């Protein structure tokens, strides 16, 4: 496997920022205390594991970013299923 | 042969779609009791 310039450049502290990334799309939050909370922290690990399926399928920093960005506008579909139709 | 082919269909994006509609329920119902 060769080494891009995304795998040099992500760090310990993006893949932070990439699940609050992840959890401002799917619940925006109102208050700080809210990310301490039970419920809140069930999704936060389907968004921490997600990060690591991009590590292994994408190549490129563009590719990455696009593949945790894709499931942040799909999940947007599914709560506005509840919203005009209601199911 | 085969790009790479990913594991989980129909219960692999789908699974947390019925989760995620009975987290977001639960995260306003906490902040105005």
């Amino acid at each position: 496997g060769v080494r891009k310039g995304w795998h040099e450049h992500v760090t310990q502290d993006l893949r932070s920022h990439l699940v609050h990334k992840l959890v401002q799309a799917i619940f925006p939050t109102p208050d700080p205390a809210a990310l301490k909370d039970r419920r809140m922290e069930n999704l936060v690990a389907y968004a921490k594991k997600v990060e690591g399926d991009m590590y292994e399928s994408a190549n490129s920093r563009d590719e990455y970013y696009h593949l945790l960005a894709e499931k942040i506008y799909k999940i947007q579909k599914e709560l506005e299923e509840k919203r005009r139709s209601r199911l | 042969g085969s790009p790479g082919y990913p594991n989980g269909l129909l219960s692999g994006d789908e699974d947390f779609s019925s989760i995620a509609d009975m987290d977001f329920s639960a995260l306003l119902s906490q902040i105005s009791s």
